[PDB]
């Protein structure tokens, strides 16, 4: 399945995850492509916080769809 | 536990025929989450318009608030209406 | 052409009167981040200067020209599916699966056409308040909804009800649904009337 | 070096972007004497059919190409100063003295946008009714930004918030100040997952 | 029935002055007609702006429900106010198909 | 008196009626124009359901007033 | 009588502050010539904006409804308020042809 | 059937009738069903309704159809816009065969009770309400689901103001006239009926 | 006298052009032009909504001193003025000019509009057009046409009220005096003595 | 005085008229040159039906006026 | 009146006629040169159908006037 | 009878269908000029969807009325 | 200084002043030119009646300016 | 004194939830500044809305009114809050010239 | 620091005046510059009758900030 | 790579850089073609101050951009 993690500078990073990854993975996956801590890491689906412990089939996230990244200190 | 919460309020919404036991005059005193305007204002529209049109507006007040479900489980086996206290908690410790 | 955004432009305009009934274009533009931050406040105004199907026809002649991050129609159908107006979701969605059978197209048109002719009856004979709060458990109706139909239902029931019809023709099997909510109200005699038996 | 018409039409030019954003020019007009009352009109309706910041550009366009009588700069900085928009006031000022810092005009650029990600959230879980008498509190609303939010609010309080989301974002600080109005009442929970602590 | 009692709804509200007799408190035991959600209306507008008042919503309300009439009546005599009743009845029977 | 009964599907058969004629008079001659019998009709005036033992003048149905005419199911 | 019940409520607007008693939810009873629907619209805007904003709404609101004024008098000395009743009643009866 | 081929007959038509269904067209709906429309002459269209108003914007559609070449089949592609946007009246026009189109009487007659509205306007902008008419208008159907939108939002602005838009948009439905008195009958405007014919 | 009746209304706006579309409410005045055909009676509605009234008013003067119209619309026009809540202006325009104010008068309410525009950021601050409507039809110096456009206008907040009456009243005639007295009749005493400056 | 009346096909018809005649007066003088009969005709000026009995003055007209004449339906 | 009625083809038709003369006048001389039965023509002018008992003058058909016959 | 139905390419294929004919019957002939499968198709009139059983009289398609096709793509 | 002032017959007049003249010095001077009597004289400028008494520059009127004349007849 | 009263609104906006404990309709009574449509129009949203979310309508109200401190203060102690009306009148009388 | 003082006829007039001066010192002001009787003054700043016993200062008039000077009876 | 920074005096400014330069490059060779120091100038890009920190490519400055200049 791919999903896009557009930051906040506008730029569009792709990943492959399944509905049963959790966000925790999800978060490493962002860490792993370009360098971002989890920790710094704040995703936002649907305007709608993800939080940390549960899997993207929780929040219905399909193919292709977009999960915005914002980073907070 | 913004998510758990979150869904349960769903499962209140969808299971709202089962709430209408529930009289808001007297529950408020049993939520202390509910801040002191809103209790202005659910008071308000209890004596406006009756109790049960109240109700929907005390639970989608109540979501707002912060640790609702624990203090609404709480508030709902407080007021002696203990058969569907058990069901919100087994909905939302369920789903932790 | 084959492009998900070409797809999804082209099924614009075989459905463009479908949806621009189906679409509640108030909320949908909170989930449409990609919009520019001008064009979403211009269609916030068309709503209350020329009416709801005007925005929309604004909506999507803005969404087609211009092009947008890749993915969006997806964010646009997520949007629509979670805005209460899940039938529009399944027009927009370009790999087509979820499109409501021809059948259903039909049946849910002429269900609205009965609306139409017995809305009078309807608004005399039903009360938001008395139907708001089942409604909702039948999930035909978002809090967004219910607060704008008891908010519009503040200038009188008889203009709740003229909200109330006006939202739940937008969601998905809704005929089916709203009489459920009427024989699971009191207003056992208005599903009488809508369906004779 | 020069007057103050020369630079106050430079600080138009450098920033037009900007005050854009920041202008409720709806309130402005009121102040703005040199207009002649048949473009105050023409402004008053564009905010009316295409949106507030439509009309911004066309106050500032208006603004920039006609020659009005001499001190008119400093009427529409106090205006700006005096209708509730403060932040403006700080880029339009030819003295450019106040101007905030590179850093803190980016910083709430980001909550800007992350305020348009998050305002679904905020639409579904912020209440209009109480927050708006917390908000005059903290002067990050003006009588008549909350006279306005208050009557979007009649029709439904979501209506509400995405017209308290449209104001706030033009205050001073306003980010810092609107979580301390968030905390200061019940909205506990939001501040949580708007600041993400 | 669906029409003579809505002609019949006409008829209260024309006269309408006849019919501050009856207290709602005191009526709205013997209706069954009136669902659980309405009777709170009732009872808080009641208590809230008075009886007279109330006596509108309770009339306009208790035309919606299927078949008002023969309870009103049945329960409007159930006040003793026997007098006012078999008008709504005269209005009634002297109606029908 | 003509009257107007437009179904649904956009047929607009005229009827010609006396005021005082019965429902079922006007459900049993729009069978004979055009061919539904009357338990598939449910004649719709001013947006509400006809009784069938009604005489056409308690509705305050006039010359030229269009009738609707649905299916029942 | 299209044209002096015309009259008569432009009288009425001219004087308006002689009407500011009238308490509408206590005379909408007493008004048969408003429809169901006005009837709820009135009581919706009184219980939302106070009474003396509405008062405008039910005169202007009466003022379409055919045959108003002769139920108009009839709801005000109904209402205790005599004295308004034959004010308002003498502009009518006066100007009938 | 027919004589003659049916791309040349459709452009005699709204050579013909231009300005007979100028006043029946509600361009801003119509063209969503004209899907050989290249969305920017579309957008041209749309932009002169909003600046010159749709009587305008009608005329520049029937200029634009007149003067150029589009895919075959376009003819019966905006006859059935006409249709199915809820002003058949002017597909009666616009049909290249003619037994649809309104007999002479029926054509002269609608143009009174049109210039009746025109001179009685006054009248019927202060003694109409939209909010009690305009629901009565759909049952009657005369009034399609796009109308009633565009008139409780010109309702916004004033009462008179979905009146005065109200009687723009009534006035294109196939024998609105008879039709319309209905609408104030079974209302209370029964002193605009005596007004609106003199009975 | 000693001329046509077109031509004395023709000139009669081409001096009071500048004078009148200060004056003339042009959305309601359209129903009674029926000489206008309708498909330019929509184009000056339009630019009522898109460009403001002021903007239209120029637009109806324009579409009426080019183009001739059949015999008899100057009276049309003026009625149409004069019942449709805008007398000021059908004093001016009436060919005869008996009733033209005194330009003392013109001079006076050309100032006490000038000072309205500057003292407006007050009165839409403390003007409430929730207890001033009903005594401004008592008055007369609002329509019901007037009234349901302010009071539509005040349910986007209560300023978007007052700024629409501020633009009704100024058009009305003897607006100050009696727009005084309103004040005055309400509570609104205060504004008065921030108003009239005593 | 000298008034104006438009039939409503348009050509219009001068009068030569009292301020104080009733309606009857205006009225029954079409018929000396066109025709129509009294009954017929439904005078109309900005807006407001003209009710025969009165008089034409009572409706404020003055010269060269206009008046519109639609036939009674 | 002299008038310029121009048919499906593009070509025009000239007529001497009054506005006395009624629309059959005007239909029944373009038989006389024409030949499509009177039936079959009907008149439009701009956009109003010309019902055939009244006269030109009815419907300010003055001279140098174009007229639409659109066949069948 | 003989009416156009429009492709997403762009390209309309005309068809020589009779009023009688049903969905069925003028899919088939789709597939037999293009290739697509019955199912895959699902025709379009005027924003409406055309329901498999029906003739074309049901809806109302008149000769030289066009018809929208789209394809259930993955 | 030169100023314009038009007429209702077109005929405009030109006229030689200096913004110091009171309109009693215009509307006098008139007379002598074109007869019509001071007191008969109502003198437009750009929709703006001007007192008799005050002078041009009090209106700000320039150099060939265009007034206007209207007369009571 | 169009100027310390302004002011002193403004105070009363900045420190508003010290307000909190006003009671619309046990203060009502003692405004006579109030016209009879404002006590009409508060009372409704009192009753429509709760209290607190009057309060702010009922300053916003009274600061139209003519001379309303000196109302506002003798009303906000004749309804045993002594300790607010001081720090209002702490802000007039010092801030007057 | 300046201020401008423009009358309702348009004519502008600049005042050297300091912060701390009190409102009656420029309508002083307003007397030597200008001509107008003290009382005569009726100073308004962004729509606001400027108080006679205030300040500038408590006004919060900057540089350059304009006067609109109107008059009395 | 070339910038335009628009000055107040009207006259524009021709400075050749490149992304990876910072601010305080570009504020050099401002500080160096018109004699402004560094500290008493604030370039602003499309109503977005430049922070000294970042570079021309955090901003998405690309070629033949105009930044704008303002003194004090």
């Amino acid at each position: 399945m791919q999903i896009f993690v557009k930051t906040l500078t506008g730029k569009t990073i792709t990943l492959e995850v399944e509905p049963s990854d959790t966000i925790e993975n999800v978060k490493a996956k962002i860490q792993d492509k370009e360098g971002i801590p989890p920790d710094q890491q704040r995703l936002i689906f649907a305007g709608k916080q993800l939080e940390d412990g549960r899997t993207l089939s929780d929040y219905n996230i399909q193919k292709e769809s977009t999960l915005h990244l914002v980073l907070r200190l | 536990m913004p998510f758990a919460e979150d869904k349960t309020y769903k499962y209140i919404c969808r299971n709202f025929s089962n709430f209408c036991n529930v009289k808001v005059v007297k529950i408020l005193p049993y939520l202390p989450c509910l801040t002191a305007r809103d209790q202005d204002r659910l008071r308000a529209t209890c004596t406006l318009s009756g109790n049960r049109d109240t109700l929907w507006h005390l639970f989608n007040t109540l979501q707002r608030r912060p640790g609702w479900v624990e203090y609404f489980i709480a508030a709902l086996r407080g007021c002696k209406l203990v058969d569907l206290a058990d069901e919100v908690a087994s909905v939302y410790q369920s789903y932790q | 052409g084959y492009s998900t955004d070409e797809n999804f432009r082209y099924l614009i305009s075989c459905f463009r009167a479908r949806v621009k009934m189906y679409i509640q274009v108030e909320p949908v533009l909170d989930y449409l981040t990609f919009l520019p931050a001008e064009v979403k406040e211009q269609i916030q105004r068309t709503v209350a200067t020329s009416g709801n199907m005007q925005a929309v026809e604004l909506l999507l002649s803005t969404l087609e020209k211009g092009v947008w991050h890749l993915g969006w129609t997806r964010e646009f159908v997520e949007a629509l599916r979670r805005t209460g107006s899940p039938l529009a979701a399944r027009y927009m969605n370009p790999e087509l699966t979820d499109l409501p059978s021809p059948s259903f197209e039909n049946a849910h048109d002429e269900y609205l056409q009965l609306l139409n002719l017995l809305q009078p009856t309807l608004v005399d004979k039903l009360l938001v308040r008395d139907v708001l709060d089942k409604c909702m458990e039948e999930e035909l109706l978002t809090i967004e909804d219910r607060n704008r139909i008891a908010a519009a239902e503040n200038n009188g029931n008889e203009s709740g009800v003229r909200e109330l019809l006006k939202r739940i023709v937008q969601k998905e099997n809704w005929f089916s649904a709203f009489l459920n909510v009427l024989r699971q109200t009191g207003n056992n005699e208005l599903v009488q009337e809508l369906t004779g038996s």
